[PDB]
């Protein structure tokens, strides 16, 4: 199960 | 049969790939050569003819042959000698080359450490600075992406370390650099104009032929001549091209005989300065045998103020700027105007944390008694 | 002792198209999931046995979350392009890695998220999950990004709740394979180099997990100076091996032994070259 | 920019015996960027029937990879690994050794 949110940079 | 042999290789031990090398051991003539941790199937190929004289010839070499190698001799009766002393065949080509740079400068007098780093942008774990020059072969010595080295041309080798033996492509020639002084002169002046042309008349009265050219703060030579001298002086002209806001900064110059390389000791700083780097303009009005005293102002705030002359200039007079009705100006004293000093002047502006950088120049002041 | 990792990765190709992003997952070895865009069509596909059995909500969530990931990472590649100040027709690259170890005990022991920029530490997620670590002044203004939208609270619930969730149930899905021991095969090789000197090869293989420990040891004493250590390279059917080499005089060579310790061991081995 | 160089290892799965069956294997590793070419000689020749693993990246962010094909040993015939990079000037050739 990935993470659902990636971070922005 | 009791003495290790020696064993050696032709022309060198770092060969770049494909060129030849012939490996050669020598003690009376039984040898046997190996490599120390990988069997080599190249040697077992040479003519016999040539292993009874300790000649191992490489034709082409190439990266399975780079290794460390061994030899020893001697049989039949207390046979065994103890191992010849380890040869690093090297085989040079296979990663990009590296960048040799000498900080802080590549300019030292005599007797003294410079320090030369080789840089890259693969992450090695490895970096050697061979020391090129004249017949005598080159010797080396051992170190992310950088290395430091504290010592006639050097070049800097990368490797990494799970194939010590197969170095990277050679840098580019690095040349380093105590007599009488040579002499820096500029015309028209030391101010110039962005789009103006410069050039640097250097020389001395020591018989030198070729003059060099460094500012200082730089990586390498700006120019390179050449001149003759027959008992006296010689001299050789600088060319600069169009000069922009980089340019400015303290020059020096060098000179060498026609064959030696030994250059000369350190002119004298030549300061260049570059005119039209600030927008706010300067004022030169006059205050009043004649006791007079102009003056020199600006709106935007100006450290030092500059006065020249046209003719006796290469003598800027520079003072220190104070701030008076709401403005920044400085006052030079002229006294009597004779029929010397009787000049067209102008005056800069400059601020001290762009020392080598003055504003335009300010209109002409027709300054006759 | 278990983990369960994430990990990222976008390069971009100017003139040649969109930046490509590629996703994985795996637990302690394993690749059971990955993901693709320059595939046909882009889907979190499985890669081990113990994950098809989930439904297809699961891989539908999947799929559209690391779509999300793809399209961030690119604005990202964009972003981080204009944080240095760097050509548009240069290629970058961007790696991602996120997971979670879980000890002997089955509780969390340490989390991490991780992102590099061009094969260098760019912006770290401290022990704590509380506190950010920036590599550069660039690296910086992404961190006051984190710090002022607090992800930092999202990321410890998923590494604190999510990941160690799944991965208690991946492993009961996959005890058969994941909560194996293989011990490794070993045997002792012999190779001359020359008359006076040879080389003993201490050979361990098809042995899982992928951690071991392999010694030379002259008359009982280890010889961790002059032996050459291959890292352990894949079998390629899920097992590993490795091996570590020794030069030897001629004669002394039944004075060495490998001592070679692994977790399939019932207990550690001792060998000696037989011929 | 960090570049670094592919390290290579050219290995069989199964311990080689003329005759059997087995999986030559080239396992890269340690290299950055991704791209990279890698391919599989038998004799020199380029052998077409190639497969390789998913790409992947290690620990301190340097990719690997492994690639792998049957094949049938024998005395004579030898192997080797090409791979080229842009970190090498000159593509690299790692021969199979039998011992290693």
């Amino acid at each position: 199960r990935i993470i659902p949110r990636h971070l922005q940079l | 049969h009791l003495p290790k042999p020696t064993l050696w290789a032709e022309p060198g031990s770092v060969i770049t790939q494909g060129s030849p090398v012939t490996l050669r051991c020598q003690g009376t003539q039984e040898y046997r050569l190996y490599r120390e941790k990988k069997t080599a199937p190249w040697i077992t190929r040479i003519p016999q003819e040539l292993v009874k004289k300790g000649q191992f010839p490489i034709p082409s070499i190439t990266w399975e042959h780079a290794g460390r190698y061994r030899c020893y001799y001697g049989s039949d009766t207390a046979g065994r000698s103890e191992s010849s002393d380890p040869l690093e065949l090297v085989v040079t080509g296979a990663y990009i080359k590296p960048t040799l740079s000498a900080q802080p400068s590549p300019v030292v007098n005599s007797g003294g450490n410079v320090t030369l780093q080789c840089d890259s942008q693969v992450a090695f774990d490895g970096f050697i600075l061979c020391k090129e020059g004249e017949d005598e072969h080159p010797q080396c010595l051992n170190s992310s992406s950088r290395a430091i080295f504290s010592v006639w041309w050097y070049r800097c080798y990368a490797y990494d370390s799970n194939s010590p033996y197969e170095w990277s492509l050679p840098s580019d020639l690095l040349e380093l650099l105590v007599s009488k002084k040579p002499s820096l002169s500029v015309q028209p002046g030391p101010i110039v104009a962005p789009e103006e042309t410069l050039t640097l008349q250097c020389g001395s009265d020591a018989g030198y032929n070729r003059f060099v050219l460094y500012k200082d703060g730089e990586r390498d030579f700006l120019q390179l001549a050449g001149a003759q001298p027959q008992a006296g002086l010689s001299q050789a002209n600088f060319t600069l091209g169009p000069v922009s806001r980089s340019y400015g900064g303290q020059y020096r110059c060098y000179g060498a005989h026609n064959l030696s390389s030994e250059w000369s000791a350190p002119s004298d700083p030549l300061d260049i300065l570059i005119a039209g780097q600030f927008y706010d303009r300067v004022s030169l009005s006059v205050q009043p045998g004649e006791n007079v005293t102009l003056l020199c102002q600006s709106q935007g705030w100006m450290q030092t103020f500059l006065l020249t002359k046209e003719g006796a200039a290469d003598d800027p007079w520079r003072l220190r700027s104070t701030y008076q009705s709401q403005k920044y100006q400085a006052e030079f004293p002229m006294g009597p105007v004779t029929s010397a000093h009787a000049g067209t002047y102008r005056c800069y502006g400059s601020q001290s944390s762009k020392p080598y950088l003055l504003t335009h120049p300010s209109d002409p002041l027709e300054l006759h008694h | 002792s278990h983990s369960m990792r994430y990990f990222s990765a976008a390069v971009s190709r100017p003139g040649r198209g969109e930046p490509r992003f590629i996703a994985m997952g795996y637990v302690d070895d394993t690749q059971f999931v990955r993901f693709d865009s320059d595939s046909a069509s882009p889907r979190m596909e499985p890669r081990a046995p113990w994950v098809e059995q989930e439904g297809p909500e699961y891989w539908e969530e999947e799929t559209r979350n690391t779509k999300a990931h793809a399209q961030t990472d690119r604005m990202n590649l964009q972003t981080l392009r204009g944080y240095y100040n760097q050509s548009e027709a240069s290629s970058h690259t961007l790696q991602w890695m996120i997971g979670c170890d879980l000890g002997s005990d089955g509780r969390l022991i340490r989390g991490y998220e991780r992102y590099a920029y061009d094969g260098k530490d760019y912006l770290a997620l401290n022990e704590d999950l509380r506190s950010w670590t920036a590599a550069d002044t660039a690296a910086q203004i992404s961190k006051r990004k984190c710090e002022a939208a607090n992800v930092a609270e999202q990321r410890r619930a998923y590494l604190e709740g999510t990941c160690v969730e799944w991965l208690h149930r991946y492993l009961e899905n996959g005890k058969e394979m994941l909560q194996r021991a293989d011990p490794p095969k070993t045997h002792v090789t012999h190779h001359p180099v020359f008359d006076y000197e040879a080389t003993l090869r201490c050979w361990a293989l098809g042995f899982y997990p992928a951690e071991i420990i392999l010694t030379w040891q002259r008359d009982g004493e280890d010889q961790t100076q002059d032996v050459e250590l291959v890292e352990t390279r894949p079998a390629g059917d899920g097992t590993f091996q490795k091996w570590a080499a020794v030069v030897v005089p001629s004669g002394e060579e039944q004075r060495y032994t490998c001592h070679v310790q692994h977790e399939g061991l019932p207990e550690p081995l001792m060998l000696r070259w037989k011929q | 920019m960090i570049q670094r160089t592919p390290k290579i290892q050219v290995y069989s799965r199964h311990p080689a015996e003329n005759g059997k069956s087995n999986f030559l294997n080239c396992y890269v590793s340690g290299f950055h960027p991704s791209d990279i070419e890698v391919d599989l000689l038998k004799n020199g020749e380029r052998i077409e029937k190639v497969e390789h693993s998913d790409l992947s990246f290690s620990k301190d962010w340097s990719f690997y990879l492994l690639y792998y094909t049957e094949f049938t040993p024998t005395e004579k015939d030898e192997y080797a690994c090409r791979v080229n990079h842009v970190t090498l000037s000159q593509p690299k050739i790692v021969k199979w050794d039998r011992d290693m």
